[PDB]
């Protein structure tokens, strides 16, 4: 008994879309299954057809096909189960390890925490970037946008920071662990798999969850990831836990549904996007938060990535997400290629919270540092050709700082490793030394502070502040080492 | 065989619509074939339209058709011959020697759309490639396995370029290369066959090492939105099936999302940002995709890319990037001053620029070449306002001019442009000959480093004082 | 005397063209925007005009 | 009976759909009742859209409309050599009939691979800037790109008088004859140009093929292509035919009305979708036949004008992207002395000294 209520016939198929008659009892946003097997998401409800979105090929869908009901609002499976798993949009695997045990499911849309159920951010997330985690602070909670222009290190920094958390995911503190969540939007294949290798040979895959929307991959996939991934990784927000996810790219999730809305015959805006292009990412980033200690203070990290074409960032995404953002880490090329890595132009890149989500041991150190380089950049033309004193000895200083500044990647420090070196930068240890040995000085002080002031590094470790006896030793244990 | 039968129900331009009759219609992607007078029309099935009409797109200008014509679905997408015997041979879009020497005698015939290899049949693997050309083969290697491509606009020379890489790399490769020429200059397209012909790499009696699949800018859009895929499945055949090392030219791959936009429009699609495709990022995504390294074989891929009005942010250049292990940009600047090839050593990145990859010396010397460059860029307005003589880095902002000079290499095949005899210099040369620049070598102003091979020629280039 | 009539005379003939640089990074940069707002207009045009088909 | 005849359900703006013409075929030759004719672009179900190439008032509701079996064609043959003809191949000089020695279609595909030689036999412009830095040659396709009033018209004509050495001259392959392609410019200018040529005794050697802004949109739309089959016939032949396009830019725009006016969807700057088509089975044409079909060769010199100096415009983009050269005029060197205004670091010839004087 076909009663046009739970089936449909398709009415017309075509540019990745399927018109379908009936399906009268439907929800919106609801997936659907196909005669030829693949499936597909109702998206547009007219009166009397029904727009449905394909999930694959749209050749398996021919014309008077059959069309049955999920009863699924667009859902995927969460839980620990996911932990070192590469999964699709839709939560199936293609690492090909076996099925995944699910602890529970949840939809693809889900209303972000309230104004009341936040907490202030104050808990920190070290990206282990001398460049980040002493100028531009992300807070857990927090929303720092990655935005650059191509092969500038966008990957490359979000990817030290998921490394870097090697040093609390294999304690045993769970409120000090930080799991991670790489949304894989518009990259192609082999670069997914890159990236996977590349986790595993640093034995932080194993507390990474990929998704992977690839651009071979379907438009609603694509659409999908970004969303679905946050829930994976929003499990962990609802359970007391912390998570951190990178959404690579975001500018790439925007073009994936342009080209739905577009075939759908929906109104275009300003360069073909639609209307709700901007409420697209609102929904997304909105939902990563820091909840109050009502609920279980948990916190949903988020660092969005944007792909900006010749610099401009005044075009209509790229505004759009950075107005949401709580803060920007800009990466231009000319400073990639001049030698400076990451390269970070610090008089745009800006964090919101910044101070409150630091360690107060790296906050007393490099308070000043963020203004240092603010007037060194200004007074690195004055290099052409007479120095007075008052900006004689201000290119003495940053001139070696930003040198130092200077990160090989893959390489994290700790926050116990950095403090020593911004210690020395901008108090002035280092301003009397050559720079051509300024990068091997990092090492060989490290090691020297490792062996003989082992204790200095242990209680910054700790403690994590600067007491006026420690501050106090941190000097001595510097002049110390400059004399040899 | 079930002949299916069709009457054609509407013809504008290249959109061709066809009726069927009730569950008979053939599915997307499919090719129907209608009978001329002159020869055979192919059209490709693109959407299901309703009541049992599909609208398709013309694989030739379909001037002269009548209305109701008898169509005759084929079964499945339009396949093409693959194998051994498609070697030495220039097949068209539809899959037919259009060399003029008799048919091919082909074991099977393949289907053009095909889904590319899944995540987990992907193989991770970073090889360099040694080419020849030093501001290339330096600053950005190309991946053996790996994809690399060469954008820029008109009168860069990128169908010169391509012409070099097959005579080193195709010659030294030991296995199948596959040539895919894409609403290209037809006449340059000759110069290729005329070309590998007298280089020994064609022969029409002996081997052919190389296969050939053309469909030049003078065919219609639906042709050359889909001669990419047609010679894609052939060198996707030596990958798998015949467990070889592929080589694979694309020229050049813009026209093949240039191609999409002609018909996007005509299709009815809601045009996209600069009138591109609603669908250009899936469909660039569904060709590239396929030209990967698998576990079976790998395939070395070598595109060519226009941009329009040399405007990188076109959307045709940007979702092209994204898809290249290695790129070398051509800048119409770069060839005014006289250093060929034009690479822009300032945008030209690639993947395999890591010290855990070249060695460390590599990178070190490849990062010191680009750390003397950029500042001329931005250092240059103290240049255009004054010269060099406020420069305090006056050692370093001279080297732009003597390694900006030295990065230019001679080509052999490129006799008739400057006369110049060509210099192909190896991989570990091209290192140690920058180190001892980066000043040891700066006794000689301008010329003598000026188009030469690796360091033993600028010794010879000195002599003969200029 | 002789460069420090010029150090002198390089000020003044250097203030008067911060001044007149002025009248150029203000003035070229509305017409920046006059070239901006028509752009995204004009781009916008040809999506809503075929739109309509 | 509708198989033959059609009656006029609309008409107007030169577009007029057809009911009937159920065995119609693309692109054929339609004659009206009223005497104007048309041709058919749109066989879509119900009706049939169809260009008129003459005026609108003639054509009322309910007018029968015939078939004419042809795909639009032009007389070819040397017959037109000295002679100046619309896009239909009629006369409009006014000197009797043309001597016809074949009809050619106006749609011909270009030469496949096989059939062709590289490119090896110059084409001596007389001018110095020209031949010495940016050198043309025989199959070749050198654009001439530049602003209004530049001198782009100058440039091409120049070459044009230049090879009078040649026609007078005895040996017939060192011949090199010319045909020009006035397309939305002025009846007033073309009889300026004409002018010019016999005063040079230069219109023997010469056939000018004019679609004047006045005439219909598709007159100007066909006129480059008909004006290439009648250079085809030289390059057929083993003879050598130059032809100039000017103004290719309003044979563009001319494109553009009618696909507008029949209700295709546009694509940017409203130019239709296969704008990039229109020019490219245009120029593929132009080319050196091999040595097995008579070294025949047919020589483009696509003219097309920018606004602002802005090469990067669609249009421009388009056309540059397809010949193998560019010569553009800059309007700041015109002035400054330099004639023709040549800009060296713009203009270039992919075929260089292989088509050039040893």
């Amino acid at each position: 008994e076909a009663n046009l209520n739970e089936t449909g016939r398709v009415l017309a198929v075509g540019d990745g879309i399927a018109r379908v008659f009936g399906l009268n009892n439907i929800q919106a946003e609801e997936l659907v299954e196909f005669s030829s097997g693949v499936k597909g998401m109702a998206l547009n409800l007219e009166p009397g057809q029904v727009g449905i979105v394909l999930f694959g090929s749209d050749r398996l869908v021919k014309e008077g096909e059959l069309v049955k009901r999920t009863g699924n609002i667009v859902d995927v499976p969460v839980g620990p189960g996911l932990l070192g798993r590469v999964v699709d949009a839709l939560g199936n695997p293609i690492d090909g390890k076996g099925p995944i045990d699910a602890a529970g499911r949840s939809r693809a849309q889900v209303k972000a925490p309230g104004i009341l159920p936040r907490r202030s951010v104050h808990e920190p997330v070290q990206t282990g970037l001398k460049a980040v985690d002493a100028l531009v602070p992300i807070g857990r909670g927090q929303r720092e946008l990655i935005i650059g222009d191509r092969q500038t290190g966008k990957t490359a920094v979000a990817l030290d920071t998921i490394l870097n958390q090697k040093r609390w995911n294999n304690g045993s503190d769970e409120s000090k662990k930080l799991y991670c969540v790489y949304v894989a939007v518009g990259q192609k294949r082999s670069t997914v798999a890159q990236l996977v290798q590349t986790l595993e040979q640093h034995d932080a895959m194993k507390y990474s969850i990929i998704v992977a929307a690839t651009a071979s991959e379907a438009a609603p996939l694509q659409y999908l990831a970004p969303f679905t991934a946050a829930s994976i990784g929003e499990w962990f927000r609802d359970n007391g836990k912390h998570a951190l996810i990178v959404y690579d790219d975001l500018s790439k999730q925007a073009v994936a549904y342009r080209q739905l809305s577009l075939l759908l015959r929906r109104p275009p805006g300003r360069e073909a996007y639609p209307g709700d292009v901007f409420y697209l990412h609102s929904r997304l980033l909105e939902r990563a938060a820091k909840l109050s200690e009502k609920e279980g203070s948990g916190s949903l990290t988020a660092l969005p990535v944007i792909e900006t074409q010749g610099g401009d960032v005044s075009a209509y995404i790229p505004t759009n997400v950075i107005s949401i953002t709580d803060g920007q880490i800009f990466l231009e090329a000319e400073l990639f290629y001049k030698g400076i890595r990451p390269a970070i132009n610090v008089g745009l890149s800006v964090s919101r919270v910044g101070s409150a989500a630091q360690v107060k041991a790296l906050k007393q150190v490099a308070g000043s540092l963020k203004l240092f380089l603010a007037q060194y950049r200004e007074v690195a033309a004055f290099a052409q050709s007479d120095l007075d004193a008052s900006t004689k000895q201000t290119l003495v200083r940053g001139e070696r700082l930003t040198q130092l500044l200077k990160q090989n990647q893959y390489s994290p420090l700790a926050t116990e490793e950095q403090v020593p070196l911004i210690y020395a930068g901008v108090n002035g240890h280092l301003d009397g030394i050559e720079l051509s040995r300024i990068g091997e000085f990092e090492s060989s002080f490290l090691s020297y502070l490792k062996s003989n002031h082992n204790e200095l590094l242990t209680e910054i470790r700790e403690k994590g502040e600067l007491s006026k006896e420690l501050l106090a030793s941190l000097k001595s244990a510097t002049e110390s080492f400059v004399a040899t | 065989s079930t002949p299916i039968t069709g009457k054609v129900t509407a013809v504008i331009g290249a959109i061709v619509d066809v009726h069927f009759e009730q569950s008979e219609l053939p599915a997307i992607l499919n090719a129907l074939e209608i009978k001329t007078p002159q020869g055979k029309l192919v059209l490709e099935v693109a959407q299901h339209l309703g009541e049992n009409t599909v609208r398709t797109i013309a694989m030739d200008g379909t001037e002269g058709l009548v209305r109701g014509e008898k169509v005759l679905d084929t079964g499945g997408p339009i396949s093409v011959p693959v194998g051994r015997e498609t070697l030495g041979r220039i097949i068209n879009v539809i899959g037919e020697p259009i060399d003029e020497r008799g048919p091919i005698k082909s074991k099977l015939r393949k289907p053009i759309h095909a889904d590319p290899p899944s995540f987990a049949e992907q193989s991770t693997s970073a090889e360099i490639l040694e080419t020849g050309i030093k501001v290339v083969d330096l600053l950005a290697p190309y991946a053996r396995g790996g994809k690399i491509g060469l954008f820029g606009g008109a009168g860069v020379g990128k169908t010169v370029f391509i012409q070099e890489l097959i005579n080193n790399i195709a010659k030294a490769h030991g296995g199948f290369s596959v040539f895919t020429g894409v609403g290209e200059r037809t006449r340059e397209g000759n110069d290729l066959y005329r070309e590998m012909k007298e280089t020994g790499v064609i022969n029409l009696e002996g081997e052919s090492k190389v296969a050939l699949v053309f469909g030049q800018m003078n065919e219609p859009p639906g042709a050359r939105a889909r001669v990419a895929l047609t010679g894609l499945t052939i060198a996707e055949y030596f990958r798998d099936e015949e467990g070889q090392d592929v080589l694979l030219f694309i020229d050049n791959i813009f026209r093949f999302t240039q191609a999409g936009s002609e018909v996007s429009a005509l299709l009815g699609r809601i045009p996209s940002a600069v009138g591109y495709q609603p669908t250009l990022a899936t469909d660039m995504g569904l060709l590239q995709e396929r030209i990967t390294t698998t576990k079976k074989g790998s395939v070395t891929s070598v595109q060519a890319v226009y941009v329009p009005a040399d405007d990188l942010t076109d959307p045709a250049p940007a979702t092209t990037f994204a898809h290249l292990d290695a790129t070398t940009v051509l800048s119409r600047g770069i060839s005014e001053l006289g250093i060929y090839p034009a690479v822009d050593p300032l945008d030209s990145k690639s993947r395999l620029l890591d010290a855990a990859v070249v060695g460390q010396e590599h990178y070190d010397v490849a990062s010191k070449v680009q750390e003397t460059l950029q500042t001329y860029k931005s250092l240059q307005d103290i240049i255009a306002i004054l010269g060099m003589d406020e420069l305090s880095d006056k050692l370093t902002v001279e080297r732009a001019r003597k390694i900006q000079r030295f990065l230019s290499q001679p080509f052999a095949v490129a006799e008739v442009f400057t006369g110049i005899p060509g210099k192909l210099v190896r991989l570990k040369d091209t290192v140690a000959s920058f180190k001892a620049v980066l000043g040891k070598y700066d006794n000689i102003p301008e010329h003598a480093f000026y188009m030469v091979g690796g360091i033993e020629d600028v010794v010879a280039k000195a002599e003969k004082l200029a | 005397q002789g460069y420090a009539a010029e150090i002198s005379a390089r000020r003044n003939a250097m203030d008067n063209a911060s001044k007149n640089a002025g009248d150029m990074i203000n003035r070229y940069s509305i017409l920046y925007n006059r070239t901006r707002q028509a752009v995204i207009t004009n781009e916008l045009v040809d999506i809503i005009t075929g739109a309509s088909s």
